[PDB]
């Protein structure tokens, strides 16, 4: 079968996170289900495994009593609750399945895995984004091409997609990734190469959508008059 | 940490520890005056430190108070045949004690599991972690909790307010291996009180001489053990104490 | 991983003479005021020994694969700790139990395993611009390893990573033997002020730890370390530097030596029996002082070099079965 | 933790490449089976081989697993265009009371030839100056590979504050592009005479400056 998980989710440093694990079909109420995490920089850890039949918790000695995993038999799902988050919890969790066997070793193997849930916690929480226009000058346009775009600043959280004329511009578009600043903030940019013969007859606008903030700014872009 | 820890494992997946490149003394494990039952076959409990073996396999798990008599070769039950089988040539040394103040709590402690159903027997010294639903008939069930399909793994009934024959007993078995190889871990000779200025007999790893041990006034270099003289006679041995 | 070198000019090795070198403790017992002789692997005095250079000012870098015999003598008047460690093996193709005894800047690593030894494993010290210190960054000794059994860690020892071009101030001797498969290491530091032609001084060698590996060693090779300063472009092809070092490689011969023990119990003098008739008489009479008179040391037997076995006027064959 | 792994391993496309997993005598050498996984950067890891004796459905037979005493080994034959991932060593540990993974080794070819870069320096606009901040951008595009060292200067001293570099991503024409920001204030933006971002790429240094006045 296939196990689906939730998408990206951000929270506060010291609050509780609520994610879930859905199962498509069956073969979920008969085998054990564990949770394996992965963080860029170190190896893979193992918090614990929960059995859905008896409902018995089995964690590790390296993790203290701060995470609780429950199971449901009515809809065949599992939930994960973790409070008092720290600055190291920026990782991704996986909803794995265990299938035991017989032999001299008898080790726990992970034959079936999940999709993944990106849980990133940091400062500089959700706020109002601000986009600034960008126009070329007389020195930057020496040939028959021009470079302009829109700069997105103080936006949170990820992901954020940019668009040009509601997707009417395809050739010459480029989306730049984000970066970690000194205060936990991100910044991106996007520039398009257009000829100078269309700078006086057609305008360029940027449409930015933000589903976590439910905001959508529509700013104008005009060439500079001094240069 | 194998004896004193924060928690233990179950019987279907127990802790396996190997003692290699180490040395220990089984004298402290005998005068503890804290164990409930102590059985040790294949060798006497008081003369197992002189003779030593190649490897030491130690397994630790939990069991009830009425099942401590089942850890023996030559009987059939429900736990000794589906979780850990004992062969005929079993020279192990089992130790058990009662520590109900840590593995039990109010409300019902059901942390550890056990296997109850199995298709057939198993070869001794083999772990079984199969969580497949044991079918008792001839029709499949697609892993459901209905007819003809019961789950072999069942919970416990540990409670700190029970009697004596139903309490969680920490049971451990120390088995020895005999192969064509040097002793990775061996019982060492015990020390004896230090005596000097009398006619004694000592064996300092290189000789067995009878004489006295007088206090010398010369210090040797820290790389030798013995010492000869002009007449070619070993009359100066450094005490490793 | 390792890289290949380029063909350049080198200097041929020279042959020098030793002066009372290669004396160690032949046993682990205490002796005093006794003149006892034993039969072990020592170095004959006034013998022809090889000499290899390691100075830059040119570009002298020679590390051949010399065959390891029963007992060697590796003496080096180390000044700035250029030589890091030594390797051992038979064919160096990840087929036998090779040895790796290196002395890094953190701890001594004695790991006898099946590492992939390349043609010329060498250490690399790079000089940083921000930090004014010599740090080791190019760790090119082996490729990888699959499975191993033996692993031992020795005591930590500090080393200096800065290489100069001045005169030497210390002298280190290394003796590696192999009996019953046991590995013996004799090392002792002795300060001295000389660049070549070692003096006639006397100094014993005390062992540190015995390594029961139980394998056979037939070849050995020493490791050298280079520096990467701002004067060189930083490539290990034609531009590099090695400072100044000089190590001696000698083969121990099975010759009996008469040792002298004082009241403290240290070795003071060494007398051979197969080098000089005077020393032979001194070691056979069991006395360091010989008066006037005639003595008998050994016998003189002429070994036959030819064998004339022939049978004339006779022949025939046999029908077996 | 208790399981170590080499950080990198080199190989050739057509030879045999092996790796080793080393731990203790209580997790791998005690008798427990080992499990190898593949961590591809961009999808979930799957099962490759369990117990070093059986073959699951959907895996090729080129992977070979064996246990030589206290160490496990993985051997492959032939490097295809899908081996740009990480291999981990997983075994059941009794001292940790659970399963623990290894370190992870990287095995991939950069395939990153050099290319001539082209930089663009853009001054901030007039609408950005009243927001009490100054974001000096410096966009680099059409270069290969994506390893550019970004430095800033104000004609009298290098700037070691507010410098940020982003990672470059692949374009549609097999090129890379990135941008560097500089967080400053508009009060000190007009006092200095000029600003510039200096970069290098295999010795090639391209310098571009602007003037606010
Ligand atoms: C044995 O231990 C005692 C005390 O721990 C110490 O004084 C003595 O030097 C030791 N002997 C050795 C290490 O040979
Ligand atoms: C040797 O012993 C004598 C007296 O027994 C002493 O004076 C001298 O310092 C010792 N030599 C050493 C320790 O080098
Ligand atoms: C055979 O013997 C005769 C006399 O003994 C001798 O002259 C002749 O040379 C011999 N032939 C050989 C040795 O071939």
């Amino acid at each position: 079968v296939q196990l689906v998980e939730s998408g990206a989710e951000v929270k506060k440093p010291g609050s509780s996170v609520k994610v879930s694990c859905k199962a498509s079909g069956g073969t979920f109420s008969s085998y054990a289900i564990s949770w394996v995490r992965q963080a860029p920089g170190q190896g893979l850890e193992w918090m614990g495994g929960i059995i859905p039949i008896l409902g018995i918790a089995n964690y590790a000695q390296k993790f203290q009593g701060r995470v609780t995993i429950t199971a449901d038999k009515s809809t065949s799902t599992a939930y994960m609750e973790l409070s008092s988050l720290r600055s190291e919890d920026t990782a991704v969790y996986y909803c794995a399945r265990e299938n035991g066997y017989s032999g001299y070793g008898a080790a726990a193997n992970f034959d079936l895995w999940g999709r993944g849930t990106l849980v990133t916690v940091s400062s500089a929480s959700t706020k109002g984004p601000s986009v600034f226009p960008l126009a070329p000058s007389s020195k930057s346009t020496s040939g028959g091409t021009a470079a302009l775009g829109c700069l997105v600043k103080d936006y949170f959280p990820e992901p954020v997609t940019v668009s040009w004329n509601s997707g009417a511009l395809t050739s010459g578009v480029h989306t730049f990734p984000a970066v970690l600043q000194s205060s936990g903030l991100y910044s991106l940019s996007s520039v398009v190469t257009v000829p100078s013969s269309s700078l006086g007859t057609q305008t360029y606008i940027c449409n930015v959508n933000h589903k976590p903030s439910n905001t959508k700014v529509d700013k104008k872009v005009e060439p500079k008059s001094c240069d | 940490e194998v004896f004193n820890a924060t928690r233990f494992a179950s019987v279907y997946a127990w802790n396996r520890k190997r003692i290699s490149n180490c040395v220990a003394d089984y004298s402290v494990l005998y005068n503890s005056a804290s164990f409930s039952t102590f059985k040790c076959y294949g060798v006497s409990p008081t003369k197992l430190n002189d003779l030593c073996f190649t490897n030491v396999y130690a397994d630790s798990f939990v069991i009830r108070g009425d099942e401590v008599r089942q850890i023996a070769p030559g009987q059939t039950g429900k736990i000794a045949d589906y979780n850990y089988k004992l062969p005929d040539d079993f020279t192990g040394c089992v130790i058990a004690w009662n520590s109900n103040n840590l593995d039990s709590k109010v409300g019902g402690n059901y942390n550890y599991l056990y296997r109850l159903f199995r298709k057939s027997n198993l070869k001794p010294f083999e772990r079984d972690i199969s969580t497949e639903i044991y079918q008792a008939g001839s029709t499949p069930c697609n892993g459901v909790e209905g007819f003809n399909c019961y789950f072999p793994l069942q919970s416990y009934g540990f409670q700190p307010t029970n009697g004596v024959g139903y309490q969680p007993y920490r049971v451990v078995v120390l088995s020895f291996e005999l192969l064509h190889a040097p002793a990775t871990v061996c019982g060492p000779k015990k020390s004896t009180n230090l005596v000097k200025n009398k006619c004694v007999n000592f064996n300092f790893n290189g000789l067995t001489g009878t004489g006295v041990l007088t206090e010398s006034n010369k210090k040797f270099l820290p790389f030798q053990q013995f010492g000869r003289d002009i007449a070619d006679t070993t009359d100066a041995v450094r005490d490793p104490q | 991983q390792c890289v290949n070198l380029t063909t350049r000019t080198q200097l041929p090795p020279a042959y020098t003479n030793s002066f009372t070198r290669g004396v160690y403790y032949p046993d682990k017992v205490f002796r005093s005021s006794v003149l006892h002789s034993t039969q072990d692997l020592f170095l004959p005095f006034f013998s022809n020994v090889t000499w290899f250079h390691a100075i830059h000012v040119t570009k002298r870098f020679d590390n051949p694969v010399l065959p390891f015999n029963d007992g060697v003598y590796f003496a080096s008047t180390e000044k700035s700790n250029i030589i890091r460690g030594w390797i051992f093996g038979t064919t160096l193709d990840s087929k036998t139990q090779s040895l790796l005894i290196v002395n890094n800047a953190t701890n001594v690593v004695i790991k006898v395993c099946e590492f992939q030894f390349c043609n010329d494993p060498f250490l690399g010290v790079y000089y940083h611009k921000n930090n004014k210190s010599w740090m080791e960054s190019e760790f090119r000794v082996y490729s990888s390893a699959n499975n191993c059994t033996f692993e031992y860690v020795s005591q930590p020892f500090l080393m200096d990573l800065e290489g100069k071009q001045g005169n030497f101030k210390n002298l280190r001797e290394f003796v590696f033997k192999n009996i019953d498969g046991y590995f013996k290491i004799y090392s002792k530091h002795t300060p001295i002020n000389l660049v070549r032609d070692l003096p006639q001084g006397f100094s014993a060698l005390e062992p540190l730890v015995d390594l029961p590996i139980g394998i056979n060693i037939t070849r050995f090779q020493t490791l050298l370390a280079l520096h990467r300063s701002y004067l060189t472009p930083g490539d290990s092809s034609s531009g590099w530097t090695a400072g100044a070092a000089a190590y001696y490689v000698g083969y121990l011969q099975p010759r009996t030596f008469l040792l002298k023990y004082n009241e403290n119990g240290t070795i003071t003098d060494a007398v051979d029996c197969a080098l000089d008739p005077l020393s032979e008489t001194k070691c056979t009479l069991k006395s360091f002082t010989v008066e006037k008179g005639i003595y008998q040391t050994s016998n003189f037997r002429v070994q036959p070099t030819e064998s004339i076995v022939r049978f004339p006027n006779i022949t025939n064959l046999c029908p077996f079965g | 933790s208790v399981l170590t792994q080499p950080p990198s391993v080199s190989g050739a496309p057509g030879q045999r490449v092996t790796i080793s997993c080393t731990g203790s005598s209580s997790n791998i050498g005690a008798g427990y089976d080992v499990h190898w996984y593949q961590q591809l950067p961009g999808t979930a890891p799957k099962l490759l081989i369990y117990g070093n004796s059986n073959r699951p459905s959907g895996v090729p037979d080129r992977f070979s697993g064996s246990k030589s005493g206290t160490s496990a080994s993985l051997a492959i034959t032939g490097l295809q265009a899908e081996d740009e991932a990480d291999y981990y060593c997983q075994s059941y540990d009794s001292s940790l009371s659970g399963s623990v993974f290894g370190g992870g080794t990287k095995l991939t070819v950069l395939g990153q030839p050099k290319a001539a870069p082209s930089v663009t320096l853009f001054p901030p606009s007039s609408e950005e100056l009243q927001a009490n901040k100054a974001t000096l951008v410096c966009l680099i595009s059409d270069f290969y590979p994506g390893a550019v060292t970004v430095a800033w200067k104000a004609d009298s001293s290098p700037v070691k504050a507010g410098v940020e570099t982003t990672t470059p991503s692949k374009q549609s024409n097999n090129k890379y592009a990135a941008s560097s920001y500089l967080s400053l204030t508009p009060e000190q933006w007009k006092s200095h005479r000029s600003y510039s971002c200096q970069v290098t790429h295999e010795g090639s240094t391209v310098e571009k400056t602007v003037a606010p006045t």
